[PDB]
């Protein structure tokens, strides 16, 4: 999981 | 603010090949030369500008059989549904010229883009 | 030997998330306390595990209404339906209880994961 | 496009  | 998983779109693309593969709602019969490919409607308009105008059209949306144009090569259709439910493309020296007609028909601009670039290294 | 196109995975679910806001080829409706939510069976499929076993049944392959259990909250599924059309999820204080546990109910591991996570850091 |  990233931060977009 | 949302957080967002890098793999998903990969991983659904992926168990939707899984689908294609066991044949699993799949709702259209292209018919290219005689032979026959199954496939998810979806799946083929979110890959070609073809494939979304024929089943945006209020008649042909429910059409289970779709035949292409007889000039339409089956690898070169087999290559090309193959890329769609992958995002891997198998081009070949022997096969480059029939992808490319085949994306062009489809309208696929990035697989033509490719093709295109390809065919111009080797001249 | 095949070469890969990095963004088609992406550009297939972003073009899946139109065909969903425009309502296009659209098979299913997703019943949670009321509220309906219109889908493509492949997409809830490649995205759960319990879709994916829903649709895989010979009887209910056929169904064009599915209704959730009571205990469902559907802003917990709206939420995730925007996940699986988007790869984005909208994870908030307020939220992330009933997105974990809507997640473990529809089998969507990723997700489960990263609510554990966010929740162990907020104790 | 890049090698898979
Ligand atoms: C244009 S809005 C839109 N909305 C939904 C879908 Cl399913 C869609 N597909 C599509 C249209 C055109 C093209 C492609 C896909 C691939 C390509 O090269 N051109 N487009
Ligand atoms: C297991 S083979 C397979 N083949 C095709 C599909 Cl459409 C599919 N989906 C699916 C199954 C289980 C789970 C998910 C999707 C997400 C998750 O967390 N668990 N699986
Ligand atoms: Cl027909
Ligand atoms: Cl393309
Ligand atoms: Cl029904
Ligand atoms: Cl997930």
């Amino acid at each position: 999981w990233v931060i977009p | 603010s949302c957080i967002q998983f890098t793999r998903h779109a990969s991983d659904v693309l992926l168990n939707l090949n899984r689908l294609r593969s066991r044949d699993i709602l799949t709702d259209v019969v292209i018919v290219v030369s005689r032979e026959q490919f199954r496939a998810h409607k979806t799946v083929l308009m979110a890959c070609s500008g073809l494939f979304y105008s024929i089943f945006t059209d209020q008649l042909k949306c429910n059409l289970s059989v779709i035949n292409l144009d007889p000039e339409i090569n089956p690898e070169g259709f087999c290559i090309l549904l193959d890329f769609m439910y992958t995002s891997r493309l198998n081009l070949r020296e022997g096969n480059i010229m029939a992808v490319m007609a085949t994306a062009m028909y489809l309208q696929m601009e990035h697989v033509v883009d490719t093709c295109r670039k390809f065919i111009k290294a080797s001249e």
